[PDB]
DNA sequence: GCATCCGTGAGTCGA
DNA sequence: CGTGTCAGTAGCTGTCACGGATGC
């Protein structure tokens, strides 16, 4: 029913306010930019809600894979493009 | 304790009595949200911080 | 109705 | 491309006069 389709959007927003501030916190680390570390919390959080074998088990900890993800995004972001002008 | 050590001073009883939570485990969580705001305050997530 | 706080300004010219 | 046990800024206040919108 619709009460089955709201409830996707309530998960996606606990999961929100569970981890998206520890891994804004991370990703600014390794990048030292906030705009950039709001940019990556996006796209953690969005490929979190494309992958639900990460929101099915609550008795395994997402927020390691949520910081993999990250550190994957942004080791990418520091290749050619950043190299030559940033 | 606190009226203990700090009772010689009018000051310091204005203090704790215009103060607004009471608790050990009720100010760490307070310091916890006003510190890393966004966050699940746990007594021991600011017990460790 | 007023104390708080935000935002504004703070010399000119040099190799 | 896939990602999956803790995994969490640097820096910093050593400016100030002044006016008026903002706020308990």
């Amino acid at each position: 029913v619709s009460g089955a389709a709201a409830a996707e959007a309530a998960l996606m927003r606990a999961l929100y306010d569970e981890h998206a501030a520890v891994l804004w916190r991370y990703a600014l680390r390794l990048t030292g930019d906030a705009a950039q570390a709001e940019d990556v919390v996006q796209e953690t959080l969005l490929r979190a809600w494309q992958h639900p074998e990460v929101i099915g088990d609550t008795a395994r900890p997402a927020r390691a894979w949520l910081f993999t993800v990250a550190r994957n995004m942004i080791i990418d972001e520091r290749r050619s493009a950043r190299f030559r002008n940033v | 304790q606190i009226v203990e050590r700090f009772g010689f001073s009018e000051i310091m009883r204005s203090t704790l009595e215009k103060d607004n939570t009471v608790g050990t485990d009720e100010a760490l969580l307070d310091i916890y949200r006003k510190l890393r705001p966004g966050e699940p305050p746990t007594k021991e997530s600011a017990q460790t911080l």
